[PDB]
Parts: C-alpha cells; structure tokens; sequence
RNA sequence: UGGAGGUGAUUUAAAUGCCAAA
RNA sequence: AGUCCCUCCCGCUCGGGAGGGAGGCACUCUGGGGGGACUGCCGGCGAUAAGCCGGAGGAAGGGGCGGGCGACGGUAGGUCAGUAUGCCCCGAAACCCCCGGGCUACACGCGCGCUACAAUGGGCGGGACAAUGGGUGCCGACCCCGAAAGGGGGAGGUAAUCCCCUAAACCCGCCCUCAGUUCGGAUCGCGGGCUGCAACUCGCCCGCGUGAAGCUGGAAUCCCUAGUACCCGCGCGUCAUCAUCGCGC
C-alpha cells in the first residue's frame, strides 16, 4: 500500500501555501527547493515531500 | 471428433470450491454455430486472446455473481 | 606450443607413456601392495600406475611450482564413505609423493628451492613443451581453429 | 570411445545446440500456436529468469522446457505405474548438465531410428499427449463428485510436458535400460498414438472420465 | 595502439577483458576458448563471438582473466565481458541493438545473490525448516 | 433513516469432560 | 593492463609463452563522502478524493530485496539448578574436600535425523572452479623417516604481509550389465597409533579379514513462491582428545 503519510501531507501543505509562488510542476526543481526551504535530513522524506507538492501545483493549476 | 476453436473474448470471475475455476465467454470460430458467443468455465490460467478447443458446443455454464 | 595449449589428461597419458624410457624411474618395492590414499577403498588396477602419478607430479610442478609435500597431498585428496556416518574429504599420504619427487630431481627434470619447495628445470620444460608441440601438431588436424594459436 | 570432433565441436550458426534447426517445425493446432516457442537460439539455459512473472513461461524455448522437465526425481509424493520412486541422493535434481547431455543424446537416438527432425517429433508427441477436457471436485453428503470444465492451452502444454517425462523416468527405474533410450522410445511411441505410451494413455484415461461426468 | 577494459560480475565471479587488434584469438586465463570444458559452459562464452559475426571475430584478440565463483558462474562473467568490449571496440549501435534483442542480461548483467540463513535449521537454508511433530 | 407482518425453502454422520483449583 | 631491462622454453623464431627487477594506481579490491526512485511521466477504473490496474525509460518500480526493534495486558505458561531475593528447613550435617562407581543398564512404545535398498549407478586412473571465519596455552609452510594412521627438525606470523587452504557435487577414459551382485556396510577377530595424571566399565584414528536387515515403504502426515526448494561440500561454537548437533558460508 503507497499511503501517503500524515506529516509529510502537512509538511507539504504548510510550504505550499507559505510560499506559492515557488514551486513548478517540475521535480527537480521542487526538490532542490525543499531542501533548500526546511531542515530535513532524510534523502527518502525529501523526495516524498517534493513528490507531493509536484501533485499539489498540478492539481491547483487544473484548477480541480 | 476433433473439437472447434473459440477464442476468448471476456473474464468473468473466478469460481470453484477452492478460486480454481474461471468462468469466460467465448466466440465459437468453426462449425455448425460459428459466430454464437457462450460462456464456458476454464481450468488453468487464461488470458484474453486465448484459444480454446471444444468437445461440443452446445453445453452453456450457469451464470455466476 | 606450450603447455596452456593442450588438455590436461591426453597430455599426461602421453608423458606417462614417454616416460618408461628414463632408467632412474623405478617404482619402488612396495608399489603392488598399496592404496593411494586413506580415502580410497581398491588397489590401482593398472599395473602401470606409477608411471601416470609420476607423470601428473611433473606436469603439477610445472604449472605450480615451487610447491612442496603437504600441498600435493591436499591436491590428491578426496572424499570418502564413511559407513553410516557423512562422506568428509581427507588428504592422501606421504611416502608416493616424496619419492616420486626425488626419482624426478634425479631425473634432473625438477630441483629444490630452500624453504620454498621444487621448481621445474630448464631441462624438465623442454621435455614437457616437446611433447605438448607434438601433440598439438597431432590434434589440430581434426580441430582446425586451433592453427590460430 | 567418443570421437575428439564429438568432445570438442564448434557451432556457427544461431541453431538449437548447434546441431538442428527449426526452420521447417511447424504446429498444427491453433491453440498451442502461440506458446511453443521455436525462436533461433544456441544454448537453451535461461537461468531460471522467467518464472518471476506472470506468464513469463510462455517465451521459452521449448527444449529447455523439456530439459526443466526431466531435471527431477519423479515419484516423490504420488504413485507413477504402481511405485514411489524416491531418488534422493542419486536423483537428477539440480544438475542441468547431466540432463543436457540426456536430451541431447535422446535427440540422436530418435533422429537415427526414423530419419526426421527431432524437434517435429518432439512437437508432434505434445500435441498428441495434451488433454483437452478435465474435471473439478465437489462435495456433497461426504461424497466426492467430478464435474466437467475446459483446460486453457498454458496448463494443457503443462501436462503434456510432465506425463512425458514421467514416462521416460518410470521406463528406465531399476532395469537394463538406460534413461536416454526410454525418453527417445516414449517420445517416439507418444508420435504414433500407441497405446503403450504413458502420456497417450493418461490423456485417454482423463478425457473419458471428463466425458463420462458432463 | 588501441587498448579497452572491461568488467563483468555474476555471483562472486569476476571477469577483467582487454581486447585490442588481433587474429581471433580468445583465451580464458591462457587456456583457448575452444578447448573449455563442458560444452554448456563452452557455449555460454561463445554466443556474443557468434551474434556478432565471423569478420569482427577475426579481426580482434581477447585475453580475459576471472577468478571467483564456481565453474558456471565464471563463464557467465566472461561472457558479459566480452559482449561490453565487443560494443565498446566496434561502437556501433546494430550491433548493440542486436544483443539486447538476443538477451538482455548480456549488457546490463544480473544483480541476484544468496539470502543469508536464519534460525531454525540455519545450515539448509534461509526458509527451510525442521519437520514438525504434535505427539 | 428506522420498524411490523406473510409465504417459501435451508445437501451424510459428529457422544462425553476427566485429571487440577483443594 | 600498457612501457623498459635480464634469464629460460617451443614449430628455431617471423611469431608465441613463463618467471624476476624496475616502474605505475589504469582495472579488481578495500572504506570515507555523495548521487540515484518520487506513483515523478503516459493511458484507463474509481468520485473529480483516497487509491487501484497497465505501459515507457531505467542497475533498480510501486514497504526495491533480507534483517533489528514486539504497544496496554493476559497466560498463577518456564526459570529460585545462571546471578539477586522473603519464609521454612540442615547447621557437626542437607556445609567443604579426596578415592572408586553411576548419569552410557535393556523383553519393549515414541520424536528428530544419518546410511541405503543401486545404472538418474559402484570401482580405478586422470582434469576443473569458492566463500564465510580463525590463529601466541596457538596456526604452522619447507625438508627427512614410514604402507597408513602417524613420527623427528623447523622459516614466517600479535596478521589485507605468514598459516589453516590446490573443496565436493561436475567432466574424460577403462572394468562391472539388473544380480542380495564389484549394491549395502551393520556386527565381530587379530594387529598398529594419538590426547590425557588415568582409555576395563567408557574415547577417537589406521591395515587385513568377516559380511546382518534392506529389492521403493498401509492408515496417516511435514517443509517450501526465486538465487527460493532439492542436491553438494566447507567455516566457527562446544574442545587436552571426541560432531550424524547448533549458528553461518
Ligand atoms: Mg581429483
Ligand atoms: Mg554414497
Ligand atoms: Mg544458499
Ligand atoms: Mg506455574
Ligand atoms: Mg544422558
Ligand atoms: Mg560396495
Ligand atoms: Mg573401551
Ligand atoms: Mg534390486
């Protein structure tokens, strides 16, 4: 089961919504981006960060 | 004597005592009822596009959920 | 043509054979009464057995060497059948080796390096890489690839 | 005793072994089409690298099949021919070499006795020995009951492959005969439709139970 | 003067490859390629030389030194050797292209190992288990 | 959403509770 | 691996090999740091959510694979014969030492295994390829003596340096040809050795001889989904000597 976890969706909400104007649909830059923005440690929860606000810019443009 | 090909054109479900026994529908391709589409119960994995070969055309499986 | 050449058992079987015509190879006295080994259970059924262990130890030497007792016996070892107890492997003995190793070094084939073990002669080279030569002549006329090499 | 040609031979060609190609095979029955596969290949040793996926089995080689097949023991937990045949430490099981060298030396037997291309024989004995009618079980007031279903053509290939070399190991168990010669004679009587077969004899003996319960 | 390496790993095996212009010769640890004992094993080496065809055979020398492993699991390595530098030496992508179609494995290499042991009859395996008795 | 009635059916066999708690 | 020098072999050397010294960090390896995979991309189902199914590219694809870590409680489950500990007992014996016995007995029932009942073999000669670990109360190369088990000297090693350490299954050639046998090796006789203060009760190894049941197993019943199961050997623990065991390769 590829549930995502909870922190990681807040985590992810919190930095979208702080700074919007941000993030691209593109994963590499959303990565280098979150790494650059908080203080994780873990390769692993950076990329799930980044996977999921890749989902949310994308979601957002659409327009739901 | 030598049966008829059908091929297999849809997956039903699984069924049997133990989940052995797939239930499929079939589109006969030679005989006297070329053409017809039956359903017929499968021992062994099968997928769609496979062949069957018939002993006779004329048994139809009762309908499963 | 060198040794590298040819396949082991056809090359040994021919050196064996050759070398019943060197005078200071002589089986021993008590060759017809011995096992090769603990782990082995019949006699040799050749009656020229000597000849082909002789033959084996030179031609190990020359791929080897320097190498001495204890390793040759740990290369003739094997696995035996131990009743109702699981087969183990067991090193072979002592005495053929050794004297087969001094009749080769009278021989003058093989000489004695001092707390590393026997090399092989530039005499004992020639004689295994005329042989080889030979046979290599012999079999690439049924194997043509081998002219290449 | 063998030839030097025989101990050192060298291929040129991309053909099973080196030895035989399938140019001319051809299978009859529609159903088994699509999953004998007869591609040109040297060396059938696949490593085991197939049965990860589902229906990965259907893209290989047949004879590599047929050489997975007869690498067992054979009559470890059922009867074959009235006998457990328990091998144990004498058994074939994982040694694909000695299997190589059975299939390969059952290819020449039956290539001498009738003058045609193994892997036709091969082919036309599967298609003989593969049942297509079964049975499955029910239960009722503790009695056990058959009812009679169809067989898809991955599991039919299955049977045939091993009612083959349950009969080649059942021929060879504690007589004069070596286990080459009876994988070539079952193969060669599974092709005519004799009787004497063991997988034709199998097949027979399912497809009239599955008849006589419809 | 041209020189290229290559490596090739299967299951502790390890195979180091230099090709460079030559005859056709193909030896494995000195001994020629033609004499490798059992045939299964003779056969694994040859398939990339016979793909590629007889003039790239002839026109190259290969020496390949492997260690490791057991009498299969080395063929394979050199195997994998051989078909990298074949690809490198001719640098051409039919060639390349031709390989993956045949077995993909000789390019990309296989990245299976044993599963250590674990308790509960530990020296058969990782998953095989005593028998079990109720009385 | 939650309730009250009616008509049909419902695939072999399958008994018992010692020791102990004291 | 490429380059240079010296020595020795072969078809007499155009060519092809093997050692040694210079020299090098290319390749393998060793071990610190970093990259890489996120349902990220594409098409469907579902609700347009959560997710699911199927493809591309890729060393790796959907907890990537294998392990460590076991919540609040219960089981009057096991352990006071590992250690800690209350109560009751012995307290000149139920405490402390020494000698000899026993735990190793044998009409019989049961658990887990090893060896077999043979050709998918037995014997003899020859040819190939490992990894994990360990070593100063120790590992011991190399030489000599002996038919074997073993015996007498003894380099190097407090160890990526020296040693245990040239595995077996597998391949090639010859004998045996379906037989209680050239299958099986239990049981017993004579002789030779090692450890130890001591080998009868009660140790392990070697040579010759002897040659039991067993010819595939009723009702029942166990393990296992991929480098997994089956088959084959090896290392460490225990250890003066002793492995059909445990944990690993
Ligand atoms: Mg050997
Ligand atoms: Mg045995
Ligand atoms: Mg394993
Ligand atoms: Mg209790
Ligand atoms: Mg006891
Ligand atoms: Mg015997
Ligand atoms: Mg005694
Ligand atoms: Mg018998």
């Amino acid at each position: 089961g590829k549930i995502r976890q909870g922190f990681i969706k807040r985590v992810a909400r919190e930095l979208f919504n702080k700074y919007p104007n941000e993030f691209t649909r593109d994963f590499e830059h959303n990565k280098k981006k979150v790494e650059e923005l908080t203080n994780v440690t873990s390769k692993k929860i950076r990329n799930r960060i980044a996977g999921y606000i890749t989902k949310l810019v994308r979601m957002k443009e659409e327009g739901k | 004597d030598e049966g008829y090909p059908a091929e297999v054109i849809e997956i039903i479900g699984r069924t049997g005592t133990t989940g052995d026994v797939t239930q499929v529908k079939v589109r006969i391709l030679e005989g006297r009822d070329k053409g017809r589409v039956i359903r017929r119960n499968v021992r062994g994995p099968v997928r769609v596009g496979d062949i069957l070969i018939l002993r006779e055309t004329e048994r139809e499986a009762r309908e499963i959920k | 043509a060198t040794v590298y050449d040819v396949p082991g058992d056809l090359l040994v079987e021919r050196v064996a054979q050759r070398l019943k015509e060197i005078p200071e190879i002589k089986p021993p006295e008590w060759a017809p009464f011995v096992k090769t080994g603990r782990h082995k259970e019949r006699l040799p059924e050749q009656e020229d057995w000597w000849y082909y262990r002789v033959a084996s130890i030179l031609r190990r030497v020359y791929l080897d060497g320097p190498v001495g007792i204890e390793r040759l016996r740990t290369y003739y070892g094997g696995r035996k059948n131990r009743g109702h107890a699981p087969e183990r492997f067991y090193k072979a003995g002592g005495s053929i080796i050794r004297k087969a190793l001094q009749q080769l070094e009278a021989a003058g084939f093989v000489e004695k390096v001092p707390g590393k073990g026997r090399v092989i002669t530039p005499k004992g080279r020639s004689f295994l890489d005329k042989i080889a030569t030979e046979l290599k002549k012999e079999l690439e006329e049924i194997i043509p690839e081998l002219k290449k090499y | 005793a063998k030839p030097l040609s025989e101990r050192f031979f060298i291929p040129h060609e991309i053909k099973v072994m080196g030895r035989w190609s399938t140019e001319d095979v051809e299978v009859r029955d529609p159903s088994l089409k699509p999953y004998i596969n007869l591609e040109p290949r040297l060396l059938p040793h696949t490593h085991g690298r197939h049965a990860k996926k589902h229906f990965g089995k259907a893209n290989v080689h047949i004879v590599e099949r047929l050489i997975n097949k007869i690498m067992r023991s054979g009559g470890s937990h059922y009867k074959v021919a009235g006998h457990f045949m328990r091998r144990e430490h004498r058994s074939l099981n994982s040694k694909k070499v000695k299997a190589y060298e059975v299939v390969k030396e059952a290819f020449k037997i039956i290539e001498k006795r009738t003058g045609k291309n193994p892997i036709q024989v091969l082919v036309w004995a599967i298609e003989n020995a593969a049942p297509r009618e079964d049975t499955t079980s029910v239960m009722f007031g503790g009695i056990r009951y058959h009812v009679a279903v169809d067989i898809s053509p991955m599991r039919r290939l299955d049977v045939a492959l091993r009612n083959i070399a349950l009969g080649a190991s059942a021929k060879c168990y504690r007589t004069k005969m070596s286990f080459a010669e009876a994988l070539a004679e079952e193969i060669i009587l599974a092709a005519n439709k004799d009787p004497k077969s063991y997988a034709y004899s199998k097949k027979l003996e399912i497809e009239r139970i599955a008849e006589s319960s419809r | 003067m041209r020189i290229i390496q290559t490596t090739g790993k299967r299951k502790t095996a390890i195979a180091r490859a230099v090709i460079r212009e030559g005859k056709g010769r193909v030896r494995i640890n000195g001994k020629p390629v033609e004499l490798v004992e059992p045939e299964i094993a003779r056969f694994t080496i040859l398939e990339p030389l016979i793909l590629a065809g007889e003039e790239i055979w002839n026109s190259v020398d290969i020496d390949v030194k492997v260690q490791g492993g057991g009498f299969m699991g080395q063929a394979e390595a050199a195997r994998i050797a051989i078909a990298r530098a074949l690809v490198e030496w001719t640098g051409d992508m039919n060639l390349k292209e031709k390989f993956i179609k045949y077995d993909r494995t000789m390019l990309v290499g296989d990245p299976r190992r044993t599963e250590p042991h674990k308790p509960n009859r530990s020296t058969k395996g990782p998953r095989a288990k005593r028998q079990k008795s109720y009385r």
